[PDB]
């Protein structure tokens, strides 16, 4: 604890800015759109559910995907291949036991071959230039979680649930740093579950205040409120689950009064 | 790749075939770690993935320089800065004389600094051992081989079951503790420190239980007093022979009070108590560090 | 370079032949300009060095995108974004049709955007003409072939003489003026503009003197009043026939009052008063500009 | 054509930071030294005079060199091969009529082969990722000079003289951006020839002040001062020519009064 905790936070805070994808890259993508992207990220959520991958792996997968698509023009048809490869990589980097390529090929249900998946994996590595240690909302949420007393598991699952709802929607989320989404996602959970807010401890750490994290929080709350009727629903499903204490089933604040 | 003339061969194993090469245009000598991708099976190895992504994110003078990554369809050669030899070879060479304490203090000083850099960048090395540490003709030693390294998150989660080379594996690993951190690297390094002084491995286990027992026989069997929680770990047996702790002067003879101090702290049962790279650097033992040149045979 | 499937031979030029291809992995259609170098000869050609280096700075929706450069020991592949037709052929297939004013204005708008971008990053194209302007199936037009391009300085120096295909070459250059600059590209664009309207080359000369003479006949022989300095220019001859300036509305009959103005400013003799791309964007001609999307013929 | 001056100045100011070489490269560099490098740049000054190359080509070659060396270790016996390849590239890039590769092989008198020079060219291209349109001291000097009232060709050529002198010595100029050095070179020239100082209109333009320029000015001054006894002398002997108004013969200020 005593030394690195800050170095690390600080380091991540530095990298998150270097790891950002073009916020409007989709407008420059001729065949794909944020909706198809949503379809893709939700599927990925399902895939992680399927193979029980760490939530962190999901986060890395979407990271690599936005960075790839920010540089490479892709057709709706190969879009899932960029996903499968991105998940493949995130698994190798993150998991103790990542699914073998056979498993990753199987989930695309005969859509692509093992050679395409393997060929995309190398391409995603070239384009991303091997930089896979990307900071994520999950990493920051994780540190922030330490500063909660008492530790409310429901708040954790809810925060996890919130910053995961952000992965789906490029618009507007793609324009926030992971650290901020982690914060907005955090405060929104603490409040939704225990009527409390962003702690000074955390404010001294992050330098975030309920009003600097306001824009994000404003979006995050809408996303939260409309979760029920979003086309994508795997995150709600995954979060009714017992190890997430049905946080999805919870009732979001009608207001915040920030 | 047509610019490199393959000179010798070195650490070929697992994945690497590690050749010593020279750039035919610049004259620079590199160390080529060739890696074999499984083009029709497994694809690019996770080892390479983590190693390359983390190494190219670690710029420090005590961490080997990854110079380039040559990206072919079927092969992947890591171009690193060629350092003269690993610490395992310099050590064997030093059999008969021993690595002079002033050079030792120096080497351990540089390692703690590189390690501190890894740790402050949420990266665990997890394979600290003489062979994976390299030295040059001037007195520098660098952390090498990140094939076993992993980027960590705060707080730490549950990482890969028993990693690290047996002999340098820390007790938490051995005892099947739930999570591990930067402290597993401190242990390994500690073991390395003694090994440099006593010119012999501190705990040459021939198995996980032997390893456990060699640790215990030396540091004494840990109790709930010395390591609140030992008794409660997955691999701890109430049937453990309760050995007594040996006088540190018995343990690493040439070492002085500070040396024995710094060492006792790099070998603390309770990881939570085990000194940090950042702290160890501060430690008195170092008060008079210099930067001796080793007498190489390079 | 194994993730591409060639699909045909497109347009060969200087460096080598240009194939059409598709990234077998992402589906993206591209153009592959190839170069075998001059291995035991000239080496990488200067055109390719100016083209790749400058083109890699110009990222703009209106300048063809160099997606990548594939370096191998014996070949250099330049991967460009694929565009269907060039203005030259498009106009050819506009038989009867005529490019409707809305598309001419759209196209003129896009070209200025992309050209103003080049001038802002000290890059002279020096080769604008309909063959070099590629259009896509979405209503876009982009500048291409930066082989004749060159990064300029402030103030400019004397650069390569006689640049720009004849018909689109500016009067400054034909008179062998010491320095030329950004205005040269604006002359070429004024000519392409008149050409998109009339569907015919504005000044189709056969030699430099024929060219000057066509230029003079349409805009009048410039004198010291209209172009302070003309008469002392290297290739200015006092024997030049002095033609009266033709009424601009007769130069491009279909054009309105606005388009006439823009054109008159683009075709301005004195390069110092000739309108800038940057400034042309704010002209009343473009007040209604839209992005008509033309149906292609391929 | 002032219509682009500031967009271009602003663009160059941005790029000069991206072509910035590792300011501490010689220390880490194994076999070559500053002195060897000074020997190399001087020779290149000769080659530029021989083939009557442009000064910008000189500056460009040197830029390429410092960048190559910032990431590639080079043997003293291999340094001129780098120098020749960079000079060749600089030539094709900037010259209307660049020397043929046979001329370049000739100037590295019997030393290297042409396949060697060609292979190094390809390597300088690989290391420099084709980023050759680098901002040079000369490119800024050239813009600044436009703020003279009135223009003084002796101040101009002297400014150039000094800017080039900074090329020889990596210690100390490898830490100054071209624009700064061009500001020091210009001020010190203006002063030495007309007693005038860094113009106000250049402070507006560049934002740099005599006080922002002090560090570099201090250095440039000593260099101008010690010039007559510098190991290398090609630039001094070059700036004796009428082409540069023989400004190398001009006497430097004993003091600057800053
Ligand atoms: N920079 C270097 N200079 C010289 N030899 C090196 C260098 N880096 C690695 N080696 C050689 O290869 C040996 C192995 O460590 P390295 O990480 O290269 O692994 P490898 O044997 O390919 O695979 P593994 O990860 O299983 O060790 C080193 O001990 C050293 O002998
Ligand atoms: N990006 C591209 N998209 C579509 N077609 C292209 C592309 N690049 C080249 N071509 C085709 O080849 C023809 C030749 O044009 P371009 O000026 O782009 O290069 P080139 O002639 O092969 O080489 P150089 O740059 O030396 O002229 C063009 O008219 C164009 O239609
Ligand atoms: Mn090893
Ligand atoms: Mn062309």
């Amino acid at each position: 604890v005593p030394d690195y905790h800050e170095d690390i936070h600080t380091y991540l805070r530095e990298m998150e800015v270097k790891c950002k994808p073009k916020v409007g890259y989709m407008k420059k993508q001729p065949d794909i759109t944020n909706s198809m992207r949503a379809i893709l990220v939700d599927w990925l959520v399902e895939v992680g559910e399927e193979y029980k991958l760490q939530n962190e792996t999901l986060h890395l997968a979407v990271n690599y995907i936005d960075r790839f698509l920010s540089s490479m023009s892709v057709l709706r048809g190969k879009l899932q291949l960029v996903g499968t490869a991105a998940m493949l990589l995130a698994s190798k980097f993150e998991e103790i036991y990542p699914p073998e390529v056979a498993e990753f090929v199987y989930i695309t249900d005969d859509t692509y071959t093992k050679k395409q998946v393997l060929r995309m994996e190398h391409l995603v590595l070239k384009v991303l230039t091997f930089d896979l240690a990307a900071p994520t909302v999950n990493q920051f949420l994780t540190q922030y979680f330490l500063h909660q007393q008492p530790a409310n598991c429901k708040v954790e699952s809810l925060a996890m649930f919130l910053g995961e709802l952000s992965l789906i929607d490029a618009d507007p989320y793609l324009k926030y740093l992971p650290s901020v989404i982690a914060g907005a996602a955090f405060h929104l959970a603490l409040y939704t579950v225990t009527g409390q807010s962003w702690p000074e401890s955390l404010i001294r750490k992050t330098g975030y205040t309920l009003e600097s994290l306001k824009p994000c929080l404003m979006d995050l709350h809408q996303t939260y409120l409309k979760a029920p009727q979003h086309a994508q629903q795997s995150i709600r499903e995954k979060y009714k689950n017992s190890k997430y204490h049905g946080v999805s089933l919870l009732n979001p604040p009608e207001t915040l009064n920030l | 790749m047509e610019n490199f003339q393959k000179v010798e061969k070195i650490g070929e194993g697992t994945y690497g075939v590690v050749y010593k090469a020279r750039n035919k245009l610049t004259g620079e000598v590199v160390a080529l770690k060739k890696i074999r991708l499984d083009t029709e099976t497994e694809g690019v190895p996770s080892t390479a993935i983590r190693e390359i992504s983390l190494l190219k994110e670690l710029n420090h003078p005590n961490i080997v320089k990854l110079l380039d990554v040559i990206h072919t369809e079927n092969k992947l050669y890591l171009v690193f800065e060629f350092l003269h030899q690993d610490l395992k070879k310099f050590m064997d060479a030093s059999a008969l004389t021993g690595i002079p304490l002033p050079l030792i203090k120096s080497y351990l000083f540089q390692l703690l600094q590189g390690l501190a850099f890894c740790h402050s960048h949420r990266v665990l090395h997890r394979d600290l051992k003489p062979q994976n540490l390299l030295i040059n003709t001037e007195g520098a030693i660098k952390l090498a081989d990140f094939g076993l390294a992993r980027a960590f998150g705060v707080p730490v989660r549950t990482y890969t079951h028993e990693v690290v080379t047996l002999w340098y594996r820390a007790p938490e690993i051995l005892l099947g503790c739930k999570y591990y951190s930067t402290a597993v690297d401190i242990w390994s390094l500690g073991c390395i420190f003694a090994e440099m002084v006593t010119r012999r491995a501190l705990f040459p286990g021939d198995s996980e239980i032997d390893q456990l027992f060699r640790i215990f026989r030396t540091l004494g069997t840990p109790d709930e007093v010395v390591w609140p929680g030992v008794t409660s770990m997955p691999d701890y047996k109430p049937s453990f022979p309760k050995w007594a702790r040996q006088d540190f002067s018995k343990v690493v003879p040439p070492l002085d009070e500070d040396g024995r101090s710094l060492l006792s702290q790099m070998l603390h049962y309770d990881p939570n108590k085990r000194i940090s790279a950042k702290a160890a650097l501060a430690h008195p033992f170092f008060q008079d560090v210099t930067k001796p040149v080793p007498h190489l045979r390079l």
